[PDB]
């Protein structure tokens, strides 16, 4: 349990009728944006979505990404959520219209249920039956058990160095085997052998457990393009033979859709459409808002929550047009735009109290007003970053709770950006030996 | 230098090192067949194939000093 | 099942009369764009004829008017026979292959080679391997109906040895080439073993006759033939993407042999459609190659879309109509579109309603028509889903005026977002400074 | 340590604790794979993706071995 | 296996289908309306002089510019030269935006295209024994070597072609072929003459049913000779020699079996290799074996080459073995792409422009557009009345040349949909509003597209 | 031996008190700066707490006012426990990979995982080895060893005799048979068999016998970051990449799965997460494409505390064209918290020069120290701190013991301070290449 910048966000805090209530689940105020994000969460769960775009306006300091983490904890662990910033789309190995499709294919989720039948235990004998099939007795501390092996899983046992009485761990379903060690009954056969002597497991020999587990479609794309991990031994050279990201063509995705729809029609897997949260969308340039306008029109595309804080700025990559939000109006008509208004002075105190009781820092009511004064007069990100140093100035001076004096000391030890700009301009007047170098 | 290895003190680490960093399938595929395998392939009643069908090491392109860095003082010098 | 309701889902073909080319208004999804749809029908009828090679058809017009809708209508109303290629222009700017070659491959994908043949394959489940160590042998294979014993001589016994075929596998032999392809094992031997391996997948038994012969119609593209002949095991490159600047001599040999196959009657060349979406993103270094690749005999009938007015051309610094250089606009033909009357907006929203199985009261449809006239199509079409969902939260069957006004109150159209930005300039990062209150 | 290098730090070693690595290995390399011969045999008859496979000098087993080994083992083949 | 379709073997109409040659006299004077062209007299005479320069083998690094505006016939003259020279002289029509690569420097793709433009014709002989093996019968020697078993002095092979069979006595050191390649009775082989090591092609088709399942390729009997003494002409471009010397094709090791297994990368070629290949080709010409044939490197859109490329072109044209460089520029005073300093004519630097024989190209008269319309219409097969020809010529003079050649396909489609066989005035007057030009598109774009709003364009 | 006297070899910690956080004015090297060192003490005491995210502290100030000094003090006042990583902000602009991902690896390098597990080792001198290779092979053999206390005989497996002829264990070696693996690290040679070693050098070290028992368990503590695990789980044998930099774009699902297994290791009690410190030196050399990623990498649970130092005043941001304070955008200056430094009073200059003189062990007369303080008032700390090293050597020219005024006045005569160098450029315009002209006398 360590505090982040969004630890106190638990959920959107809605009613049963989809109406936001003030000071609920960590948020303070911000009604209409939480109502709209609740509608977005219901749209994601409704499974009637093949590409929808949601933009979040509002300047810096307001709660844009807090809404996104509220959505991410409102969906749960089940439905996949991929947060990427705009600046991650640039690479030096692939084009930047292919990393977008890699994020779209990381967004869609594919849930498979398995019943793994694991076999822990000490090998009793290695008897080749036919001349082929090789029986193995797996002795536990509860009883041994015979086991008939396929002639291909035995060539995976045999590659491992399993001889007489090594404890092993056979997966029955997936056919995965690991040699855990040599059993301690055969420990002191010789006296300085070099193995890992482990005791016989004091449980069952046949443990049957079931596991629900997810796979993203991008992992299917990578595992079908290039051999990965298992038998890819020439990758230890590194220079040309490493697993470099390659240009996954449209034909490969068009076939992987066929195969996944085949395994959904058999009732094996389940499909769950995810969320792609692209943050600070002004860093996306015009060679990607062209490609999003195509890639959202697929019948498989996930919902895209874009976040952008800028005003009428210059679209990157094409310097001769200005547009709102850094988003071209060719693309801006698709988006559902949600506003994010600033904070009143009576709605900053509650954020101070919630952020204080998240970090455990308790403080008197005469200091909450001072932190709210710095929140009104300077910024919201700065006033919340004085609750943690002042507690360090509290338990050192023989106190437990934070008073006005510790914050009056921390405002001098920890200057903000505005007073540093005033010192940088006015106090740092002459550019000489002991001056700043503009 | 030799390549960097991992000092991990299990038996499995030593087995994985001697199956990746050495990996006898590639060594057999590179250098050629065992002379016992040559005998059982050349005294048999029927022709049989070899998994390294010839020695797949490339011919070195410098006759006097191949694949090493050892220097003998040359006879003229 | 990997098929969800997108924006282009109600458009099941172009929807014109095939006899006299009369665009009746409400047919196959598309609504009321009669002159552009007539022109697209003329284009489609000179595509399926396939004689006239290498035209270029630009589709101009304002946004939210239906330029990709008509393209998807032309894509649906061709079938699987004639190819089609959806390539947005930002796909070309790659870091492994140059712009010229990555745009040549867009032309090489849209021309198919069609060849019909007879596949002499043999399915079957192995029963008993009988090897006579005297060279000869006998293979017993069965299906759900038949069972036969076929002789074997010398070497496919060694192929069985290299494949390690046990009793119970499902083998397949292509007798025109002669190579064993083990398909897996049968469900009748899943009861046999207990701890299976990794590679084994279970299958049903083959059904019917062993010797299956069937006339199949293969259709590849020229890009397939170009990439397969690139390197040795290069067939996996077109799935992976691990190819680069293919040499011109390989493409020359391939075009010569496709002409030779057309002479000898083996192959039939089917020209297709390249669709270059948002062509204004191409720089002048790409139009200088498009102006030459529309000259050869092997060039598809290119259909391209555009949005922009008199704008700058990327790569240079001079304005031009439609973002295209004028030596390229002397070569293309242009089909303009037009914005929509409210009488068309109402039934387009009705089609988007019946596609998403959302029921609307007529008052809500009239209100949504007024919202679409005041804000556009892409915002009005995004309010059907939201009003349905808000109706689902308060448990109502039919959406109403209240739910559409709620959806209009919550989410903002792009007309009011500009006034929201210009209303509060001191906090949005314009270009220099932020107040932060 | 022996936790990361041997037990469960590696995402490929399918020991206990790394319960994903068996499932992920099987259902990405043998079931949901577009190169297994069952998932090729259903897509070989027309406009579909493995149309061309009849004409290149391969077979299903050639393609399936070619899409799981390295560049090394494919060179030995 | 592959089923042959008995359909019509037609061809497709490109933009330069009707061009069939220059259409000159026996004295070089051009003649109007001949072999596809209409008018354009001096340009066709100058291109005929260029064609004569190419076929006379006196060109050794010249350069020809084609000026003139867009849509006046530069590429038409280029395809006319390429069809006038024939097929046995090379022709590599690259563009300006095809030297920009991402594996090599852009002053290297130019040199590889020079080497693509040069051909080399080699005349040699081919002496092979050929066909299906019938017997492999040895013969015992007269004096066996003491200490050994069998001693075989002459190995007999009976080769049967599809015309006649023949017994063959051979040196016994063919055995190392036969054991290594597994040659049996019923396998077609070829035996060369310079070395004499037979290599099996495959099992014959007559023995395709002795077994049932054991199958491989079943190649037919060689339907030809049994003793080929056939001579071969063989055309190799010098680009192919550069590639085969730089990156060897077939090796026997691991790393060259990864090089052809990994992707082939264009690599830059050192100049010592090209100097050596030129020095040896000029030696084999002096022996009187190989003929050098220079070709044409038609670099279309020559204003896309920047100033870093013409500097390399000066070096490459001063080489003693170089083809002609037919450029194609359609710009007036233009800024050169590399150095954004000097505004030069045609996009060509003034230093490079002195090398070039500049051929002009003039606009077309308003009574020659209708002749081009008649030739293009009888090329496609689309027939039409004379008033329709006059209306298309009206649109050709008033709007563009390339636009009046594109009102023939939708007019023909609307004609055979409406229920007629020939195109009248009504079909073109209806097809002129389904396919707007650039001019009325810009008029709609400026007039109706006032500014960026709701129902407006994005400037 | 690799401890050559650098420009920061005199700082032995932050120097402040750890009980009332008082910056005592002269301790452990850092002398004079008070308010900035107290704020760095507060930041240091909330790093070792661990119950805070990745936050951002910007050490802004003029040149040569002790910013790298405070960072190196915080580096020395943590030991080899909490991972401190320096990052000059031009190591990011690489060509092996992209730029944002190169920044992500530098975030992942500073989140350690600390796990403690046991091994079983054996000390001791080998008394004798007998190996029954008689044609036989490595089948059976006897190993007799001893400490000062113990003495023992062991029998050996085949895969131990193949490690004994692998390391060539003599009769007298001091070996460490790690029992769980089988590796043999010869700690040295025993002194008592000094006659029995012929194939050694004439100068060869010899140890004593190990003291204590012969079979003991060690509780070794390893600490590796998340970038270590990321590079390990990226290829077949991929840890070589983090010794050769040949790692590329690591796919993000690997980082997500390792962020899951680290949490599953923490909840099972098998592990413990230690958040480190990342020092981005010269943060103004980042373009806005970096700040649009640092604004969101400082949001997750797994993010180290970023300490960063800026020199510029109102300057331009790279990538864009608009100016800003400290070379940083304003939406990123909302995140950071700024510590401002101050120029140095002359007595503090004098005692900093005194510490730099005592570090290099150079004797100074007080008159020369007064002259050197007078120089440092007009030319900065770096110039005088180099005049010290120059003046010692100039005193060593004429065979003197203590430096004096007659050597500081020579070092000030030969090596120009940069103010007189700027005056030299301004008064020698026509020969120095300004932009266009070269005049030759
Ligand atoms: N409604 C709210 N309740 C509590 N905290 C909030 C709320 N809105 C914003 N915050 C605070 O704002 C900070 C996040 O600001 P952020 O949304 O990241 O701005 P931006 O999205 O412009 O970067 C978090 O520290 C969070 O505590
Ligand atoms: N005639 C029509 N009938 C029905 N729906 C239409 C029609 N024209 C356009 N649409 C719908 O309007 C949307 C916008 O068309 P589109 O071509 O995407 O606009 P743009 O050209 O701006 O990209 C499409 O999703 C399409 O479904
Ligand atoms: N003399 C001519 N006779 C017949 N057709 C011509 C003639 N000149 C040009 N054309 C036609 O004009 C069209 C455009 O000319 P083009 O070669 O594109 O000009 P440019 O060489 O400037 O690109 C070509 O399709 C060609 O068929
Ligand atoms: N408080 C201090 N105690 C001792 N030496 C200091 C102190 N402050 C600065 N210095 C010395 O001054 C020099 C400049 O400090 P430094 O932080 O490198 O400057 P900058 O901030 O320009 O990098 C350093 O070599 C350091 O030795």
């Amino acid at each position: 349990h360590r505090t982040a910048a969004h630890t106190h966000i638990k959920g959107l805090g809605l009613n049963s009728s989809g109406i936001a209530e003030k000071q609920a689940a960590g948020f303070v105020g911000q009604c209409a944006a939480r109502e709209a994000c609740g509608v977005v969460v219901d749209l994601i769960k409704a499974h009637k979505m093949a590409g929808r775009g949601v933009l979040l306006a509002g300047g810096p300091g307001t709660g844009k990404t807090a809404l996104a983490l509220a959505i991410s904890q409102e969906l749960g662990t089940k439905i996949p959520f991929c947060p990427i910033t705009g600046s991650e789309i640039y690479s030096t190995e692939v084009k930047k219209t292919e990393v977008l499709m890699e994020n779209f294919r990381r967004a869609i989720g594919l849930r498979v249920r398995e019943t793994k039948d694991v076999y822990e235990g000490e090998v009793t004998e290695m008897t080749p039956e036919e001349a082929s099939t090789l029986l193995i007795g797996l002795k536990s501390a509860r009883g041994q058990k015979k086991l008939r092996l396929d002639p291909s899983i035995y060539e995976a046992i045999q590659k491992e160095r399993v001889q007489v009485g090594d404890v092993i761990y056979i997966e029955t379903n997936t056919g995965a085997c690991k040699r855990v060690g040599r059993s301690d009954a055969y420990a002191t056969e010789f006296d300085l052998e070099a193995e890992e002597y482990v005791p016989i497991p004091k449980g069952e020999v046949h443990k049957k457990k079931e596991i629900v587990q997810d796979v993203t479609l991008h992992d299917l794309d990578v595992a079908n393009a290039r051999p990965q991990g298992g038998q890819d031994i020439i990758s230890m050279m590194g220079q040309l033979m490493k697993p470099k990201m390659t240009e996954i063509t449209d034909k490969l995705r068009m076939e992987i859709n066929k195969v996944v729809q085949k395994y959904i029609n058999q009732g094996v897997a389940e499909l769950i459409p995810g969320v792609l949260f692209i943050d600070e969308a002004h860093m996306l340039d015009i060679e990607c808002f062209t490609y999003l306008n195509k890639a959202l029109e697929s019948p498989i595309a996930p919902i895209v929550v874009l976040a952008s804080n800028r005003g009428i700025a210059t679209i990157r990559g094409a310097d001769d047009l200005k547009a709102a939000h850094g988003i071209p109006p060719d693309f801006l008509q698709r988006l559902l735009i949600i506003p994010t208004h600033p904070y009143e002075p009576d709605e900053i105190r509650r954020i101070v109290r919630i952020r204080a009781q998240t970090e455990g820092v308790q403080l008197t009511d005469a200091a909450v007003d001072r932190v709210a004064e710095h929140g009104v007069r300077i910024s919201l990100r700065y006033c919340l970053q004085l609750l943690a140093p002042a507690s360090i100035l509290a338990r050192v001076n023989g106190r437990t709770q934070v008073d006005v004096q510790d914050i009056a000391e921390a405002e001098e030890l920890f200057l903000d950006a505005r007073r540093s700009a005033n010192i940088l301009t006015s106090t740092g007047e002459s550019g000489g030996l002991h001056g700043f170098i503009s | 230098a030799p390549p960097i290895e991992v000092v991990c003190d299990s038996r499995s680490a030593v087995i994985e090192r001697e199956n990746i960093m050495f990996h006898p399938a590639m060594r057999k595929a590179l250098f050629g067949p065992t002379p016992s395998e040559i005998k059982e392939a050349s005294f048999g009643p029927r022709p049989v194939t070899l998994y390294p069908p010839r020695a797949l090491l490339p011919a070195p392109d410098h006759d006097k000093q191949r694949f090493t860095n050892i220097t003998v003082p040359s006879m003229a010098r | 099942g990997l098929n969800l309701i997108a924006a282009h889902s109600h458009i099941r073909g172009l929807g014109v009369d095939a006899d006299t080319l009369e665009p009746r208004p409400s047919s196959q999804g598309l609504v009321g764009q009669e002159k552009a749809r007539k022109a697209a029908a003329v284009v489609l009828e000179m595509i399926k004829q396939g004689k006239i090679a290498g035209r270029a058809v630009l589709i101009a017009g304002p946004p939210s008017t239906g330029k990709t809708a008509i393209a998807m209508g032309m894509a649906q109303s061709l079938g699987q026979d004639v190819p089609f290629t959806t390539l947005a222009a930002s796909e070309i700017f790659s870091l492994e292959m140059s712009k010229t070659e990555a745009l040549t491959q867009a032309f090489r994908k849209s021309i198919g080679v069609r060849i019909k043949e007879e596949s002499e394959i043999m399915e079957g489940e192995v029963v008993e391997i009988q090897i006579d160590r005297s060279k000869q042998g006998k293979l017993t294979i069965k299906t759900t109906d038949m069972e036969a014993i076929y002789d074997m001589g010398s070497k496919m016994i060694d192929a069985m040895t290299k494949e390690r075929v046990m009793a119970g596998d499902i083998i397949s032999i292509d007798k025109s080439s002669g190579k064993i392809t083990k398909l897996g094992r049968s469900y009748a031997r899943s009861r046999d073993y207990d701890a299976m391996g990794v590679d084994t997948k279970f299958l049903q038994c083959p059904e019917g006759e062993l010797q299956k012969r069937k006339e199949v119609v293969h259709t590849v593209s020229l890009h397939e033939i170009d990439v397969i002949n690139s390197r040795t095991q290069g067939f996996l490159a077109l799935f992976s993407g691990d190819t680069g600047e293919i040499r011109s001599e390989i493409r020359d040999q391939i075009n010569t042999k496709v002409a030779e196959w057309k002479e000898e009657g083996k192959a039939e060349i089917v020209p297709g459609v390249l669709f270059i979406d948002e062509v204004h993103m191409l720089d002048i270094e790409c139009f200088s190659y498009i102006n030459r690749a529309l000259e050869s005999d092997l060039a598809p009938i290119v259909i391209m879309a555009s949005n922009r007015g008199v704008s700058r051309i990327r790569g240079t610094d001079y304005k031009s109509p439609h973002g295209l250089p004028l030596d390229f606009l002397d070569r293309v033909v242009i089909i303009n579109t037009h914005p929509y009357t409210p009488d068309e907006l109402r039934q387009i929203l009705s089609i988007r309603a019946q596609e998403e199985e959302v029921d609307l009261t007529p008052d809500a449809l009239a209100l949504l028509t007024k919202i679409g006239q005041e804000a556009g199509l892409r915002y009005a079409s995004n309010l059907i889903t939201t009003s349905q969902l808000i109706a689902a939260k308060r448990r109502a069957k039919q959406v109403g005026v209240e739910d559409v006004q709620r959806s209009f109150k919550l989410f903002y159209d792009p007309a009011r977002s500009v006034r929201f930005v210009q209303e509060s300039e001191k906090r949005l990062i314009g270009n220099d400074g932020v107040v932060d209150f | 340590p022996r936790l990361i290098w041997c037990d469960g730090g590696r995402l490929d070693k399918p020991g206990p604790g790394n319960l994903v690595a068996g499932f992920r290995s099987k259902y990405l390399n043998h079931m949901m794979n577009i190169w297994t011969p069952e998932n090729i045999r259903s897509s070989l008859e027309g406009i579909e993706n493995f149309t061309w496979l009849r004409f290149v000098d391969t077979s299903l087993q050639e393609a399936y071995r070619a899409s799981h080994t390295d560049v090394f083992a494919r060179a030995v083949d």
